[PDB]
Parts: C-alpha cells; structure tokens; sequence
C-alpha cells in the first residue's frame, strides 16, 4: 500500500463526477435504443476477446461512448463507427501493443473505411475535449480487491464480472457511479463465493455503506440471477474461461438478506 | 487557431513531435508549440494531452491549448526559459551553485509528488525535459511517455526511461515498477546537477547494470529481497562494494548525501516518495534562487 493510495482513491472519486455521461441522453436519442447500446457494448466485449485486450480497456471505450451519445446524436448505422473509434483510442491510451487501426477496420465487417475510423477517432476526441483518463469500474475494484481477508481469486473474478455486465445495459446502470457499481459488485461477489459482506474497511475508506448501495446492490442482483436469459452472452462466454477462473459457472444467491 | 501565433524558431524534438518557440501577436504572450503531423492520432500525444489536461501545478508545464485541425495538430504551451540539459551545458563550471541545485530538487519533488498522488507516472525525466524560468522556477515538461497507472499496478511497457535514468527494476525485467522508477531518475538528476556529469553514463544494459552496482553494491537479498528472483538478474554478476556517498558526491552535506542515499535505494518500496522527501532535512533551509541568463 503505497504512500499515494488516498490521494488516487481522493481523485477518482472527485473525477467520476466530472466524466460521468448523461443519465437520460438515450431519451433524446432520436434513433437508437438500449438495446441497440446493450448489442454494442456486448460487441466491444468480443473485440476484447478477439484480441486480448485488458479490461480497463473495454471500460474505458464504455465510457467514452456514453459521453459522446450523452451530446451527440448518431443514426444506428452509424453507432458501430462511434464504438470502433472508442476501442481504438481506449486501445491507445491503455494497451502496451494496441491493434492497429487496420485490424479495426477489419472487425467492422467492412462496414466502415479506414478513413471513416480516422475521421470518427477525430470528432470522438474533439467532443471529448481529449479528456480519455477517466475513472472505471475496474479502477475502483482494483482498490477494493486489497481489502480481502484474504485474497480470493474467485471474488476478485466474479466482482470483475458483475461491474463488466452493468456495462451492458444503460437502464439502469448509467445512474451509478463508476465507485458505487464497484461496491455492490465487490459485496455481491464476497457474498457468493465466502458468504462475507461489503468490509468494514472499505466503508470507513470510500464512505459507503451497505444502505447505500442498496439501490445498484438490488439492480445488481436482479442482472446477475437473470444473466443466463439476456440477450447478450459474451461475458458469460468470456468468463466461462480459466483465466476468469469461470466465475461465470458459479450459482448467483437465492436472496442477499439486506 | 494558428491565425494569432507567429513561430520565433525550431527548439528541437521532444518524445515526439518537434517544439518551436512563438508569440502570441494579440497577448503578446511568448509559447511554445508542439507540432504533430497526423495510424490516427498517436498514442504519445493522446496520453499526453489527456493528462496534462488534468495536471495544474506550479511545478508542471502548463498546456495553454490544443490546437486541432485536419492534418496537423499542435499543443499550445507557456513558454519559460530553456531546459535543464541545455543550462547545464551553457553554465559554467562553478555555474549551479548547491542552493539553486536544493530549490530544483525541491521543486522537482513537488512536481512529481502531484503526478504520482493524481496516478501519473513519468517515466523519462531527464535534463532534457525539466524546464526552467529566469525566476527560479523549474517544471516537469514532456508527458509523451507518461501513463496513467492503476492501484495496484499491472505491468505496464518494458525498457521504458531513458537509459542513464533508468531504475534497476526496469534493467532486471520486474513484472511490476510504479512511482519509485521517477524517484531514481531524479536522484541520477541530482547527482548530475551537483557533480556536473551524468551519474550512471551506460551504453547498454548491462553496462547501465554494472555502472549502478559499482557505485551501490551489488544487490543480494538482504538489500533487495526477491533480487536474485528477477528475470533478468544473474548469479554471474560482478560482487562491488558499495562506496561511501561522500566520494559518489563530494561537494554534498551530510543531508544531501542521506537523502541522495533514500532516492537511489535498490528496493522499490524502500525507496523514498516524492511526497516524503519534502519533508528531509536537505531542504530545511530551502530558499528560491534565481539562476544565471545564458542560454
Ligand atoms: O521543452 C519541451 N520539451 C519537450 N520535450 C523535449 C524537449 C526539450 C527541448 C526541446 S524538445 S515538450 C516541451 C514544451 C516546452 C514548453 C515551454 C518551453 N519553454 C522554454 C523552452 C522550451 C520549452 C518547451
């Protein structure tokens, strides 16, 4: 735990606020839904797969995607280009080897050209004002995951799969913070697999109790025992494998007796 | 918009692109200006843009704008003085006297201390990328090859830092290296600046390895534990004593010598935060010089 923990955590938490998307922006979406989003995402997620991205990565794009929808309005056919661009510049900032923008362009089924991508990458960044260092799920669960007495894989896979699904669906998860979904789906996750709940660590360092994640902890449970029937599967597909240690396969709790 | 700037001159290349100096004709304000010609947008100058957005410190280069057009793209700068590398070569031998050298250390130290507390690491402080002002000031500068880091750490790239600058996690292939790889550019900085010559000047590797081990010891366990794990350690390596810091730095006090000492500690977590060496006695009496004018 080095010196710098509270002041990063500090930081995050004042910074999630200011990269959060706009709550109803898919409302003033003329033309696409959630679940033309929740098709996306899921998409973003088999890129990923494709080529081994990190998960930050995918959660990086996420974000970057709902901020641009949250001001700019895109036509469905146009919707994959804003994702493709999203995931090449997440690519960037956060991957060692990034694909290159050819590789892209070929995962697009050639729906787009490279200089579509090129030009999209352009636009993404001028109305995310370059701002791309923004704070994720993944981030805070890292910071969590030092809280475990001990540490347990499994918990720390399943959390990773619960704060990756909240990804897929904009209704309701785009209410929460990045910090907060974290929360409940380190709770969840302890739950499940030890029986523990949210330490008492955690909620003097992030201020959160388990009331107060409440709320997401109830929508969190509810896309969890649901997850075999959604639409999208390939992040139960992905966390199937050992390198998730098929969390996946795990049985979600009958009741969390909050 | 390029319409209200006038370039002076061509400064150099930093990480990537090329720095010209220039002035702003409606402010009067001088620049500098980072041109990139646009694979898209590269990965240096979103990292760099993006970061240096988020970091205002007095000790930290300010990006004044971002200029973004089709085909060329240019960082807005505040110009100060000239770098370090470049002051160093223009002064004289007697020419960076110990209080200026303690204001830049501590300066730097606060610089750092922000990046690193707002999760940046550096990653390539060297002379070359420590601005100066004719007021004292100094400021880190070039964020190219900067990244932000997560808690705990993933591995990140490899071989990063410029060589003679680089910490013996990154030469011995750690899996993990995080705030600490800054600190031991800066201690190399600030022996530099006080003996007025590089301190580790490899020309590979394992020259680099050997040049820090004849001043440091070579590592064992009881210095570095998990040292002889290291994927690129070798039980071949030379056996050096390690020498006393009043022959590695002679013109230094009691107080520089310990605290050059806790920035050059071969342990990662052993060695001393930005944040905590503020505190060291070194800078008990601290003050803000003022440094020569030659460029
Ligand atoms: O000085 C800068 N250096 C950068 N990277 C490496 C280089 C050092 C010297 C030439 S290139 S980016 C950069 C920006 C900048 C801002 C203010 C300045 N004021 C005076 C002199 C150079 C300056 C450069």
């Amino acid at each position: 735990v080095p010196d710098y923990h509270e002041d990063i955590h500090t930081y995050l938490r004042e910074m999630e606020v200011k990269c959060k998307p706009k709550v109803g922006y898919m409302k003033k979406q003329p033309d696409i839904t959630n679940s033309m989003r929740a098709i996306l995402v899921d998409w973003l997620v088999e890129v990923g797969e494709e080529y081994k991205l990190q998960n930050e990565t995918l959660h990086l794009a996420v974000n970057y995607i709902d901020r641009f929808l949250s001001s700019m309005s895109v036509l469905r056919g146009k919707l994959q280009l804003v994702g493709t661009a999203a995931m090449l510049l997440a690519s960037k900032f956060e991957e060692i080897y990034p694909p290159e923008v050819a590789e892209f362009v070929y995962i697009t089924d050639d729906t787009y050209t490279k200089k579509q991508v090129l030009r999209m990458e352009h636009l993404v960044l001028k109305v995310l004002t370059f701002d791309l260092a923004a704070p994720t799920v993944n981030q805070f669960l890292t910071q969590y995951f030092l809280h475990q007495q001990p540490a347990n894989c499994k918990v720390e896979s399943l959390a990773m799969f619960l704060g990756e699904l909240s990804l897929i669906d904009a209704d309701p998860y785009l209410k929460y913070l990045p910090s907060v979904i974290a929360g409940a789906a380190f709770h969840l996750a302890l739950y499940t697999v030890t029986g523990q709940s949210w330490p008492e660590s955690l909620i003097r360092k992030t201020g959160y109790t388990l009331e107060s994640l409440k709320p997401c902890l109830m929508d969190l449970h509810q896309t969890y025992l649901k997850a075999p029937q959604h639409a999208q599967q390939s992040i139960r597909e992905k966390y199937k494998n050992s390198k998730y240690h098929g969390v996946s396969l795990l049985n979600p709790p009958e009741t969390l007796n909050l | 918009s390029m319409e209200n700037f006038q370039k002076v001159e061509k400064i150099g290349e930093g990480t990537y692109g090329v720095v010209y100096k220039a002035r702003n004709k409606l402010t009067g304000e001088v620049v500098a200006l980072k041109k990139i010609r646009l694979e898209g947008v590269p990965s240096t100058a979103i990292r760099e843009i993006s970061l240096l957005k988020e970091l205002n410190h007095p000790n930290i280069v300010k990006l004044l704008d971002v200029i973004h057009t089709e085909n060329k793209l240019y960082l807005v700068f505040e110009f100060l003085h000239q770098d370090l590398k470049d002051f160093m070569d223009a002064s004289a031998l007697t020419g960076i006297p110990l209080p200026l050298i303690k204001s830049y250390l501590f300066q730097l130290l606060q610089g750092l201390a922000f990046c690193h507390s707002h999760r940046v690491l550096h990653r390539d402080l060297k002379p070359e990328n420590l601005l100066i002002n004719t007021e004292g000031a100094i400021k880190l500068a070039d964020f190219g090859l900067a990244r932000a880091f997560g808690v705990p750490v993933r591995t990140y790239t490899h071989e990063v830092v410029t060589l003679w600058y680089r910490a013996p996690e990154i030469l011995l292939g750690c899996k993990y290296y995080s705030t600490a790889v800054d600190i031991w550019s800066l201690g190399c900085i600030f022996a530099e600046m006080v003996t007025r010559r590089a301190l580790f000047p490899g020309d590979s590797e394992i020259d680099q390895l050997f040049r820090i081990f004849r001043t440091l010891g070579t590592p064992d366990e009881v210095v570095w534990p998990g040292v002889t794990s290291m994927p690129d350690y070798k039980p071949s390596f030379p056996k050096w004593a390690r020498q006393d810091f009043s022959k590695v730095v002679p013109p230094l006090d009691e107080d520089g010598r310990s605290l050059l000492s806790q920035m050059l500690h071969y342990d990662p977590n052993k060695r001393i935060s930005a944040k905590a060496a503020l505190a060291h006695p070194f800078f008990q009496d601290v003050t803000k010089p003022v440094p020569h004018l030659r460029l």
